């Protein structure tokens, strides 16, 4: 095999994927020029700078022990045993390894970290972004200068929140990358006010026919216009091309895998327009540019893989021993024309400097007097180096003196680097398609909206999320898990819950959304109304007129001594007229808690008193007195069952109306309307029958006037009964029927008293 | 300074035993273990030799051996385990290791060998953290884990209904995980822990006395669950003996049946229920080990050190000649069975793999040269149900691995009992193999006596009468306190304050109302009210005939006739309110009753006013004044009753005081004031009549009227003191109210009207 074993006071391990993984007889095949060779030289370049440095380990020389992992996890374990041979108590003397600057693959790093933790060897990774490595329970001597993969999920969620993109669709890929990150996105999404619409998986081993179905199932949701892509570089390229065939137009939010790469947009720049992509914020290392270009096989003997890299890159053989390859020219060299710096070069340099800084701090504390290696450094405990010194480093980037404020190299509690991501945007400048940085995410969100076009428009995706005009909108919808397009409720129904609008109170008006749970108010009849003042004055005038008759009757009751019983008949008739007149005083009052209970008793008593007086007159010293006593007893008997009707429920049970807006009800008297009219009608039918018989008979001895008066009043009772019942039977108005009966009652009272008092009026005048 | 036992064969089985004890800082490892390392290593060698000579187990394949020494340290075990991997990458490749006696050693070896696909079968590691497959993909063990004994103890406690127990833990690794396991199992079996505490190795006798006193803080916790080491248990027993405290200890495998724990502490250890791992001695292994000497044993490199340490001699001299293992007693290690079972399980898995890969040949298979831990482990190591080798006859023991790759939990229940002669011994009284079986006839305290140490609870369940919701600070203590009769409970958590009068009919839900109260007495006290009503009815009949001949009588004719009629009606009204008061009060009866006496005082007051008018001095004016006074008296009556809303339903004393709904909700305070105002006016009118000197005229009527008024005023002034004196007994108040109005009615008939009728009649 091949390895680098440069000697020094302290030796740092190294794991790089110089050779690409292969199949068959060859375990690893082609040389990785970018991720294997350029990263390998970055570690060597940094260590050479550290050795030449006067402030970082001036008396300690840093050696190397670098092995090729061949991009295989199993093959990395076999060479990982060489790092622990020197830790166990003469062809090849083992070298003590202070730390391992290796990784570049999550599978390689995971396997290596499992072996290194058993021997307390600190490990710093430069390209491993697996979220599994953040678990300190299984990897308690592992650190990385790059942020973990799930940090991108937090970055993508903030972009959605900034643009108010709530109803989003997530697309993942099979393996270990897609599931892990897309899983961590949901908790970050649910932490904010965002719910996932569709979850999808994309496989490597499938045909473009399945890719079309991935696109098609995304179109059967018109609202979802933004698609959170957490796919891989090759997987995302086919899906975007699939959308072109299906004529789709979506806004793509993508993580690492689709950053500023120009190999995905190819041939499908139309649908990819307006996409937002993330990429690691890596700056070029200017000093590394001259180091790599000035490397030649004739003077770079430290790297044993440089001969293979030179032959593979230029397709030439240095020693053409009858081979089918051209002889490499002596003047061949690499320049900026065909040299592009690898993206994670600055992370390799930072990882090397991180270990050197930790060792330098540990050396000073253990050896303050001297600047050389001590006997206390011979044991070289890895638990103290990692937990106490490596995790507590704080220094600026050695080769980035322009932005030292935000380029500090440090490790958090879980031994992970700071998350600084760049936000790009695929846009059309006009005749050219290219990416453009439109912000950055370093512990906070910062975007340049003015330079973002085709996404400057809000492009709402909240047709489900929250249209929710403040008409007590309810967040729910059948069939859809979290669409909740706010339709399933109405402004009349108060908002009390999310899944159900939960109307509280029938026919109730909410105040803003919930507080209107109280029942709607109602208005009763208005007191002292214009339509009530008239009858009140009429009743007062009628009562005053009857009172004047009473005063005249008693004054003129002396000379006519013949009519001994006439005064008694006049007195009871006057009392009945006064009682009937006084009925209107309280009947028209709107508040009737128990007033209506006495109203029916008063109306019945007034009718009974009038009927008793009429019956006594029709029938007609000791004998008249007995008739008055019998008539008085009949009136009392007529009131015996009057209170029986109110002996069950005088205030009533309840009062309602067909209209649910006015609700013009008494709300205090709920007696039976049918029973009230039936009793009133039955109280006048017998009066008319008894008066008709008296009219037919002839009363010669001075009783003709009484007989004529009885017959005249008979028609008035029939007319009033035949008119009061029909209006209140069907209409049942709050006040219109009440005032009509009041006018009829006072008119009837005035009519009956006029006939009885007609004869005294003529005699007096 | 390392030795290795390397046998040769087609398949090599690794081994890891604690041959040497921990050395410390002075040396890597010092003294040689005589039972944990040497005996188990010899057991593995004997099992391998038996397998190699078994025609029914790998007839062609010969099993090798590569046994190393871990020196009872995890770092040394990790360093030594880097010999199997080098062979996998003249080292001989292995198919799996059979080793690991300590939990840390096994954990480190499993962590190292998992990455290289090397299955590992342990024989003594009972760590509870080795069962999860998230970190140990190729680990198996024949011994059960340490959380099985926790649920075994939980089931033991449940069987004896020992809900209230106290647990004692240990500071080390063994002493915690078992405690959380037992706590988790106890909650699923309705078992509560009273006190939880930790005991450390460095604790002195003062700490043990303190923890014993803390255990004694709960008198109701007579059962102690000990999950500790042997030394901690021995120290706790010694501390309990010194303080002379009695407990029913329940212990795990840490105590077991060891006599060193009860060494000198037999008095306080009586009645303890300890559990130990179940195993049986192997006669074949004992015979093989007894016939072992350094001269004829060259395979074992550590045998010379073991011989030197056990038999105290040396090989530089010639003293190590006569000594032999046969003469000296030999004690077989309890876990030799597990080592043999692990070796045989590995051999059976290898045989099954060889048979499955190619049944054509019995020799090592062509395709079996590459050995993979994944397939072998998952497909054959887990699925073994072979018969236990060297097993006794009357027993059914199988070697199987569950889906966590652990052994089968089989424990023996042991008790510490005193014999008739006084000897103390541990005797098995049951076993736990996926089920608890105790005879409950050999335990010394299981005999019928005054309670077999009942550790029921902090308090007895109390649900028959009292409410058991009150707790003193612990949710498990379950005690009751009775509530007062006023506080009938309607729920299991509190006593409702509905009242004792509304006793539910054996329901205790909703506080069903009791209609029984003082509403109306049909015959208890209505007899007296009937007499007053009967007297009033007779007076009304007499009044009807009194005024029939009033016109004929000149004396009655001279007096006012209109006022005479209301006088009879006023007396008739006196008994009209009598039966209303007796009747059941309601929202309408009391209001009618309230108006009954309101107009009763109006007619009598008007009678006095009209009487004074005749003395001072007409019928038209007299009837006008009385009508106005009656209207005026009734004017304030209607206004007063609407001030307070009347209703039904009154509260009274608890315990069925029978005073519920005695009177309606209308307040009677205003009624007393209304009648008092008119009483003074009536009295003043009577006094004014006596002032006039018109004695010669109408002397007979004036004297009767004055006497009647004087009696009424005297009687009225006497009712007021007795109303406030009682202030209760509504039935008595109703009774004295009926007699009060009747007395006024009785004297009303005895007024000046009575002599007028007597003269006319006579
Ligand atoms: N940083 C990576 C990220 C890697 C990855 C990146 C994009 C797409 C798929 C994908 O596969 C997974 C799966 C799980 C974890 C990490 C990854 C690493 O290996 O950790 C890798 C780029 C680094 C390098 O090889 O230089
Ligand atoms: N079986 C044991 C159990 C062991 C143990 C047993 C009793 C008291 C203390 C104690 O220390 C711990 C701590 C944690 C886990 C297991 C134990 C093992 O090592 O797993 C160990 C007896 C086996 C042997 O060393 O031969
Ligand atoms: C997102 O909505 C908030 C208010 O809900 C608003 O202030 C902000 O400007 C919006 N961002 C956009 C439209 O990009
Ligand atoms: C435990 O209680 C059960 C009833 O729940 C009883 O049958 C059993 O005998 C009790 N165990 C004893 C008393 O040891």
């Amino acid at each position: 095999r091949r390895e680098i074993k440069i000697e020094g006071d302290l030796v740092l391990g190294g794991l790089f994927p110089i050779n690409e993984k292969g199949t068959g007889t060859e375990e690893c095949g082609r040389i990785n020029e970018d991720r294997g060779i350029q990263r390998l030289e970055a570690m060597l370049f940094a260590i050479d700078e550290i050795n030449k440095d006067d402030y970082l380990l001036p008396g300690v020389k840093l050696g190397v022990h670098i092995l090729d992992t061949c991009s295989r996890d199993t093959y990395a374990l076999e060479q990982s045993l060489e790092f622990v041979r020197a830790s166990l108590t003469q062809e090849n003397i083992p070298l003590l390894i202070a730390g391992v600057i290796g990784g570049s693959y999550s599978s390689v790093s995971i396997q290596v970290a499992n072996l290194l933790r058993l021997f307390q060897i600190p490990q710093i990774s430069y390209a491993s972004t697996s979220a599994k490595l953040s678990d300190k329970s299984r990897y308690d001597y592992f650190a990385r200068t790059v942020p973990p993969d799930f940090y991108q999920a937090k970055a993508m969620a903030e972009i959605l929140r900034f643009f108010n993109w709530t109803y989003v669709s997530t697309v993942a890929s099979e393996g270990d990358y897609g599931e892990t990150g897309i899983e961590a996105f949901e908790q970050e999404a649910r932490l904010r006010n965002i719910c996932i619409a569709t979850a999808e998986k994309v496989g490597r081993s499938n045909i473009r026919k399945s890719y079309d179905s991935v696109i098609r199932e995304l179109l059967q949701k018109p609202n979802a216009r933004v698609v959170v892509l957490f796919m891989r570089s090759d997987d995302s390229r086919e899906l975007i091309a699939a959308a072109s065939r299906a004529n789709a137009s979506f806004t793509w939010v993508a993580s690492d895998g689709w950053g500023a790469q120009e190999s995905i947009i190819k041939g499908s720049e139309h649908v990819a327009y307006g996409a937002i992509t993330l990429e690691l914020a890596s700056q070029p290392v200017r000093q590394f540019d001259r180091y790599f270009q000035s490397l030649n096989p004739y003077n770079n003997h430290r790297n044993p893989w440089f001969r293979d890299f030179w032959e593979q890159k230029f397709q030439c053989s240095l020693q053409n021993k009858r081979n089918h390859r051209r002889v490499c020219d002596k003047h061949l060299a690499i320049d900026s024309s065909n040299y592009e710096q690898e993206s994670k070069i600055m992370f390799v340099v930072n990882a090397v400097y991180a270990m050197a800084h930790a060792l330098h701090k540990m050396q000073r504390t253990l050896c303050p007097n001297t600047t050389k290696l001590c006997d206390a450094m011979k044991i070289l405990d890895g638990k103290k180096l990692y937990k106490d010194y490596l995790l507590k480093i704080n220094f600026t980037a050695p080769f980035n003196p322009n932005k030292d404020a935000d380029s500090i190299v440090k490790f958090d509690t879980f031994g992970d680097g700071m998350g600084r991501y760049n936000v790009f945007n695929f846009q059309n400048v006009g005749g050219k398609y290219s990416y453009l940085k439109v912000g950055h995410w370093a512990e906070t969100l910062s975007l340049d909206v003015n330079s973002i076009h085709w996404s400057r428009n809000s492009v709402p995706t909240s047709q489900c999320s929250d249209p929710c005009a403040p008409n007590e909108m309810k967040n729910m919808q059948p069939g859809d898990v979290c669409c909740w397009i706010c339709i399933p409720c109405e402004p009349y129904e108060y908002l009390a819950d999310e899944f159900t609008c939960m109307d509280c109170g029938s026919g109730q008006w909410p105040t803003a959304d919930l507080t209107g749970c109280y029942d709607l108010p109602e208005d009763y009849i208005r007191w002292e109304d214009a339509w009530a003042i008239g009858p009140v004055t009429i009743a007062c005038l009628g009562f005053m007129c009857t009172c004047m008759v009473v005063t005249v009757f008693i004054k003129h009751n002396n000379t006519p001594l013949v009519k001994a019983s006439g005064r008694e008949l006049c007195y009871i008739l006057l009392f009945g007229v006064g009682l009937s007149y006084c009925m209107t005083f309280f009947f028209i009052a709107k508040p009737s808690p128990v007033i209506c209970a006495l109203r029916r008793l008063g109306l019945g008593s007034s009718f009974a008193i009038c009927y008793s007086a009429l019956l006594t007159k029709t029938n007609c010293f000791i004998s008249p007195s007995s008739q008055v006593f019998i008539c008085l007893g009949l009136i009392l008997v007529q009131i015996v069952m009057v209170s029986v009707w109110l002996i069950l429920e005088a205030p009533g049970t309840r009062r309602y109306t067909l209209a649910e807006k006015r609700e013009t009800v008494i709300l205090k008297c709920n007696v039976k309307d049918s029973s009230m009219l039936i009793s009133l009608t039955y109280d006048v039918i017998l009066v008319i029958l008894c008066t008709v018989y008296a009219f037919k008979t002839r009363k010669c001895p001075e009783n003709f006037n009484e007989a004529k008066f009885i017959g005249f009043t008979m028609y008035t009772t029939c007319i009033i009964w035949l008119a009061f019942l029909p209006i209140f039977y069907v209409t049942s108005s709050d006040y219109r029927v009440q005032t009509t009966t009041m006018c009829i009652s006072v008119s009837l009272s005035g009519f009956v008293v006029l006939g009885c008092l007609f004869a005294p009026k003529v005699h007096i005048i | 300074a390392k030795k290795v036992l390397t046998l040769e064969g087609d398949l090599v089985l690794g081994g890891l035993f604690p041959v040497h004890q921990k050395g410390g800082p002075a040396e890597d490892c010092g003294p040689v273990n005589e039972h944990r390392g040497i005996q188990r290593l010899e057991a593995m060698l004997f099992a391998l030799d038996r397998i190699n000579r078994d025609p029914h187990l790998l007839p062609g394949v010969r099993l090798g051996a590569h046994i190393l020494d871990s020196c009872s340290k995890d770092t040394h075990a990790l360093e030594q385990a880097l010999d199997f991997v080098r062979a996998s990458l003249a080292p001989t490749a292995i198919t799996g290791v059979i080793g690991g006696s300590y939990s840390d050693v096994s954990i480190q070896v499993a962590n190292l060998l998992r990455l290289f696909q090397i299955p590992q079968i342990s024989y003594a590691s009972t760590s509870a953290k080795l069962s999860d497959k998230s970190r140990y993909d190729y680990f198996a063990r024949t011994v059960p884990p340490d959380f099985f004994q926790a649920k075994a103890m939980a089931e033991i406690l449940r069987f004896f209904n020992w809900t209230y127990v106290s647990t004692v833990a240990s500071e080390g690794d063994y002493g915690e995980t078992g405690i959380e396991a037992f706590e988790l199992e106890a909650r699923a079996r309705n078992i509560c822990v009273a006190t939880s505490e930790k005991v450390g190795r460095a604790m002195s006798r003062a700490a043990f006395e303190g923890v014993v006193r803390a255990l004694l803080q709960k008198p109701s916790a007579r059962v102690a669950v000990l999950f500790t080491r042997s030394e901690d248990a021995r120290e706790l027993l010694a501390a309990s003996q010194r303080l002379n405290a009695s407990f029913t200890w329940v212990a795990s495998d840490g105590w077991g049946a060891l006599e060193s724990v009860v060494a000198g502490s037999e008095g306080a250890a009586e009645g303890a229920i300890t559990i130990e791992l179940a195993s049986y001695p192997i006669s074949d292994f004992a015979s093989y080990f007894q016939s072992l000497d350094p001269w004829n044993n060259s395979r074992n490199p550590w045998f010379r050190e073991f011989w030197e340490q056990r038999f105290r001699c040396s090989f530089r001299q010639r003293d190590c000649a006569a000594h032999s293992l046969r003469a000296v007693p030999f004690e077989q290690e309890s876990k030799i069975m597990f080592v043999v079972n692990a070796v045989y399980a590995m051999a059976h898995a290898l045989h099954n793999m060889h048979r499955a890969l190619c049944p054509n040949t019995t020799r090592l298979c062509d395709a079996m040269r590459p050995v993979n831990g994944r397939r072998l482990y998952k497909d054959f190591v887990l699925n073994v149900k072979f018969d236990a080798p060297f097993r006794p006859a009357d027993t059914h023991n199988e070697v199987r691995f569950d889906r966590f790759g652990d052994g089968i939990g089989r424990y023996n229940i042991f008790t510490y009992l005193r014999a008739g002669s006084g000897r103390y011994r541990y005797q098995k009284v049951g076993y736990w193999a996926e089920g608890l079986t105790l005879d409950t006839s050999l335990i010394p305290w299981a005999s019928p006596s005054a309670g077999p140490l009942p550790a029921s609870r902090c308090s007895e369940p109390c649900l028959q009468n009292e409410v058991k919701s009150v707790q003193p600070g612990e949710v498990c203590c379950w005690l009751c306190i009775p509530c007062q009769p006023y506080e009938y409970r309607l729920d299991e958590f509190t006593c409702a304050d509905c009242g004792l009068g509304y006793w539910p009919n054996a329901s205790l839900t909703g506080c069903f109302e009791l209609p029984q109260e003082y509403i109306r007495w049909g015959d208890a006290w209505a007899v007296g009210p009937v007499t007053i009503a009967c007297l009033g009815a007779l007076a009304t009949l007499f009044v009807l005939g009194v005024f029939v001949r009033h016109n004929a009588t000149p004396v009655v004719k001279a007096s006012g006739r209109e006022l005479c009629y209301i006088l009879l009606g006023g007396v008739f009204l006196c008994y009209c309110m009598t039966f209303i008061f007796i009747a059941k009060p309601s929202t309408a009866v009391c209001t009618l009753r309230r108006l009954g006496l309101g107009t009763a005082f109006s007619v009598c007051y008007s009678a006095l006013l009209t009487k004074t008018n005749r003395i001072a001095r007409s019928p038209a004016s007299q009837v006008a004044i009385c009508l106005a006074l009656i209207s005026g008296q009734l004017l304030i009556v209607v206004a007063w009753l609407v001030v307070e809303a009347p209703g039904t339903g009154k509260e009274t004393a608890p315990e069925r005081r029978e005073v519920v709904t005695l009177r309606c909700n209308h307040r009677d305070a205003s009624m007393l004031g209304s009648l008092a105002y008119n009483v003074l006016l009536i009295a003043l009118c009577t006094l004014y009549a006596f002032k006039t000197r018109k004695c010669p005229e109408n002397f007979n009527e004036a004297k009767f009227i004055g006497f009647t008024m004087y009696t009424t005023c005297i009687i009225w002034l006497a009712f007021l003191p007795i109303f406030y004196v009682t202030s209760s007994d509504y039935r008595v108040q109703t009774t004295t109210m009926c007699v009060s109005v009747s007395l006024s009615g009785s004297v009303v008939l005895g007024c000046l009207f009575a002599p007028k009728l007597h003269i006319i009649l006579f």
